[PDB]
């Protein structure tokens, strides 16, 4: 019991530096973040040991285009231009204790999109899927999800609503 | 860099 | 409404438009020229989809009934049938779009008379 | 309780309170209006899941029966149980998340009165 | 709702240069365009940081060869021939706002073929697959559609038709 | 037309040419000599195959009946359906290309008389 | 007869240096420990010969998470903090014979997390993966089992249970 | 022994224990009280395994007949046999692991008596 | 309508140099012709550019071995003693405007066959598969086929016929 | 000829070369002596296999018949079919391979006598 | 001979020696106690499988009918069949080895006497 | 006729240089011994030839783990501590001639275990794989089976028993 | 017609320089023989050009080990001992025209063994495989067929025969 | 570069 | 390192 | 090189 | 090394 | 090398 359902998690952007509320990222398909440290091991005739080197963070997604949107768009002109994104991974069921008691538990990063690809193919509804590179440390937190898109214009048919 | 919320309130 | 009505209401409007007959099922007291348009309610599986939506396939039959005196005329009607209900079909809550499409005819000799069945079948992915 | 009786519970607690008639079976002396629901005892796939637990696949049919004079107050009932029965249902020993549903309608004539007959299929994996 | 098919999407081309009309990639099987930036990262004692390195870009496709045509054969001369070659995509279903109301929206590409494949088997229609590398920034806007090809020329079958 | 039509009239402009009677089911005050063919309206799937159009698989039967006196015959009859509508049929709105060709041969008995019934089918890709 | 399930094993983590009982880790799916010999060879005209190069050592995992749980958030502040990790290995019917009665057959371990991949996908509870290196020689011994866990806070249903 | 007897030795031992009546088919001067369990011989698949051992999938069926009076007790009795006859079980030759287990109910009026029929279906891999 | 199949191509080979007619590949199970581009990219602070660096070509292709034959022998003789063969591509549903009346679309291409396999199964006819490596640019052309042998020589059975 | 009738033939030519009859079906005025042949008309597949021929799949059933009073000579001639049948049949316009070779044998009393039914399928790829 | 009969021979000479009857189907005037095995001619698919060699499944079933009185000593007669039969079997002309064997028993009422009816198959790899 | 089942073959083990009796490797779910000659190839205007390097030898497999056991709990003692092993691959069926008549064919082997991997998955038996790699020539024999492990101690079930 | 059959093939061995007939390898389960040559390409302003380098052709196979059988015994010994084997692929249904009557068309190799593996898993019957590197180029001719092992000791069964 | 649009009147 | 119990009265 | 047909007419 | 039996009357 | 056939009398 209690087990942890993907598409509970809501991944927001904005690009940095700009006073906007951030955006949601629509009908995602599938997700990953990823941590890796890369650690060398020096031999030596006293005996070998490990050495701790730094480590590389990534995020990384695929989506599904729809029409009423400019979101892919803007990931396609960042990965081309270099601009720095914010992002929040955002635990929807995870609410703060107090004060923070309309906030749901986050991590914060900010970092570059590196990579878009666009796949379409006949018979399909076309993909696109990214990487996003963490610089730093991801920071921990409690975030604010924006009200008015998750919970206000709820919409009919197979969108979920509640 | 440290936390920064969702809303245009706490822009970085 | 569920993607089964809105789809059924809208195959309905379409094809109760052309000015033959169209029925669900025949009732006994009931007199239906030939040609005709038989219509059956669609099936849907449902699965989530994205992490916003659910999304599955709807599958609609119709079915055409006529003597077989003349078939260039009943092979217009399973045409113009498929020319209004594809590629896509759009309602208030609902998309569909076609998969596929399948096309079956028999001749029927069950009622003392020679008849074609023309069975059609469209599978909608729907969003 | 196994997850069968507790989901079945689940069922019958929420399709009882609309005020329609809920069976599992109608007995010869029992007088039945329409429209009604037919709800069916889940079936239960278990296996090993991980070190810690089980996981499995449980399968309700809930079955609505209706004179087919108003097809859209159908419809609404099916919506209906749809709505109240998904995405998750949660109880005392049991979570269940639907994986897919499955809905069909046949015109039945087996009562000399043309029915509405819809069987709603929902698949639940269970933890 | 609104989802996106692949279908929508128009695939141009024209040599670059030459005053024509751009020519319907037809008959489209698959497709994909990719952007992907080459970031090193640097390590120091103080802490390592991601550095902005160049981005290489590259639109993807197949298709099926027929008879009635020319333009496979133009792919395989300039991959060869080193030809520089103009390129749009194309969304057939968003128009331009007002003054581009005839137009649709797009990006434009200009750079060159790097990849052509023909595959044959027996038992089936002969493909051809291309590779196209793009130069710089591709350059976003509205297009206008050729409309003599797109809606006036429709053929009865399974072609697609209104 | 539909691409199951078009098909079936080119496939009885063929094989009404040989001089033996072609038909689609025997009506009973209709007397046909043996050897006969009967050709059965093809099935159809569709679905979309590029950025530009539909292809399918549409399936023809054609179907062989002879008294078993010479078995060379009845096979020459067999092989000169295959060698018309093979490797390509090609009609006005569509082309047919073989995907496989299936021969099946009986002896039937059913009507007191030893007959030789073959059934090919001819598996066309359309385009 | 006699075949040893992968379910027997328990798996138990705590942060290095700190004064706090060990905390198992709930919801593995598939688990494995590898050991492996980076031995060179010197080829010579009196003969070849093979030469004894240093082992590395390391165990990987994968899990499901839930929501009453806190342990996958220290695993992944753990790769990139560089934390060093305790880690043991307990096979859960294999006792101890005298004095180590209320023990069980164990290996321990220290190390270092370096690995940690989130992967989530619509239509399922997200899973986590993780690496961990071992540091030098894996010590044989008999480990204590954390009863309040294993054997007094017992649930109903699906969760396993005596 | 073979484990299909072993087995159905240990399913015997167990679900007699119970107090309620254990059969494997009932004779017609034999009267049982409901509830009652059926219980059904195992089939088994062998192959090899190892060098040194084959392994195999032994399949139980254990089949649990009640009125429809009480529910909650009729469940009480599937849960207690699942509870009993898994994870494993041990006998003098061979052990059996549950790979998985199936719960099926439904209600039957064979009998002119509303009843409850639950098979319970066990899959054990053996070594 | 009017797609093309892979089986009216026509690949033909003769040994350069040698005054004798081209002979025709027999039984091709699968064929495939590759052109590709080796461009590298330069970077410069004032802005990446891409290099045209040369063009690999190279022809492909898997048959069936039969008794009646020598030209698989040939194939392998050709392959280890680097001798230069002449190889056309034809396209025998595409005939020549005029005074080319009676010839066919063709590619001209010469270099060196570069590989050749056999691979044999039980159960099975055994086929051998090859490669052919370019040299320069392929010419474009209209050629004669081969009239004994594509439509004088014809056969009963499976073997095509008209 | 198909080459469903050039290997029907080759089979006839062996199979009738042994002394025992050999027949496809059985008329009522025939009296037929055990043992004896049953040869049934092959089925045939085809595809386009290289750019220059098709190839296919052709299914050959033979089917002896004889009381089973002496097994030893049943079985001989089962085994003298298989080594006449195999690997390859040659003709004028086909050649077939063994692809595989199927035996199956029953005791059959339909006819107030235990005879040996024994149906031999061979598959044979065809260029 | 076949590896059929071969097989067949090997299986009869062995289960023969156990002191019961064997037989391959009961004729009318014949009397047989319980218990008694029944076995039956073994299915054989052939393929080629080195450059030197055939190799195939044959597929061998025998079925141990007994009164239901006494189910330990009727498991003695599987088990010793099984441990008799596998995991080889060697011949003049073939080598068996087993692959699989699948044990299934029924309770039987066909005779108006509750008998055990063992169904034992045995897949040979055959070479 | 006459083909060679897997399972008769036999693989012994022991520690090298302590005077115990060879301990059989029980459960073996997959085998295979392997022998790579690393040959250069040096080319000269005179015409090409092959260079006669030297030859890697190894020995892998996997087991299925169970708990009257000490043996997989050997191994990866072994390649951490690099212990040298004797090993042995026995045939079960072919005996000795003359002399040799209780002995069976055997190849015989020392060398160092290089690799053991645990794998573990729920609903399942865990298993471990191994490699072991040779040292020098392997040396022709044959061996004396272990006669009360592998004909006295016979054991009920699906074990293998006479 | 006429297509050519694998088994059709007879492979066989000797071990170089001493004076016996050779020896056949039975049970083949498959089979291939390959010539690939490393060709390099020079670029230059000029032009780019493709250089003839040297050519690398080996033979490689799979068989079924059995009991009646000393042979690949023999490709283990020569795998690590370095012996020098002749080896024919002889094509047995390809006659000699005349004075050659009694020989088969067939291509002679000299060259070493490279590699042996055995496999063995549980229900299976035990497989070898092994490469062979040919020196130089290999010789086309007629070859013997060694008549009382190819057709004299002939066997029932599932053996094949006449 | 600039966008062009896809006719001859808008050549590069 | 030697081996150390999983409790914190054996603490590193 | 230049095209070249493929009857020994136009041999190499 | 030479051949040794499996034996402990035959050890290393 | 030159050709050598299969027997024993046209050794190496």
């Amino acid at each position: 019991a209690n087990m942890k359902n993907s598409n509970d998690r809501i991944i927001l952007f904005r690009k940095a530096g700009e006073k906007v509320d951030a955006t949601k990222m629509l009908f995602l398909t599938e997700y990953g973040l990823s941590h890796e440290a890369d650690t060398d091991t020096e031999d030596t005739m006293d005996g070998s040991y490990n050495t701790g080197g730094s480590v590389e963070s990534t995020m990384s997604g695929t989506a599904k285009m729809f029409y009423g949107d400019d979101f892919a768009d803007e990931i396609e002109d960042a990965v081309v231009d270099r601009v720095l994104y914010e992002a929040w991974e955002v635990e929807s069921r995870i609410p703060g204790k107090n004060g923070d008691s309309a906030k749901f538990k986050a991590k914060y990063f900010q970092g570059f999109h590196n990579k878009f690809e666009l796949k379409a193919e006949a018979n399909g509804i076309d993909e696109y899927e990214y990487e996003y590179g963490v610089n730093g440390r991801f920071q921990r937190g409690f975030a604010t999800l924006p009200e008015a898109v998750t919970k206000k214009l709820k919409a009919t048919g197979y969108r979920f609503h509640d | 860099y440290r936390f920064h919320d969702t809303t245009k309130e706490d822009a970085l | 409404m569920t993607p089964n009505l809105q789809l059924y209401n809208k195959a309905y409007e379409t094809l109760q438009g052309y000015g033959f007959p169209v029925i669900s099922r025949k009732e006994m007291q009931q007199e239906i020229p030939y040609p005709f348009f038989v219509i059956k309610m669609p099936e849907s599986n449902r699965s989530k989809y994205t992490f916003d939506s659910y999304s599955g396939d709807t599958n609609l039959v119709i079915d055409i009934w006529s003597v077989s005196d003349d078939l260039g005329h009943h092979d217009g009607l399973v045409k113009r049938c498929i020319d209004d209900l594809t590629p896509s079909v759009k309602t208030n809550d609902y998309d569909f779009e076609e998969d596929d499409t399948n096309i079956t005819q028999l001749v029927d000799d069950t009622t003392n008379q020679e008849l074609l069945h023309t069975s059609i079948t469209i599978s909608y992915k729907t969003f």
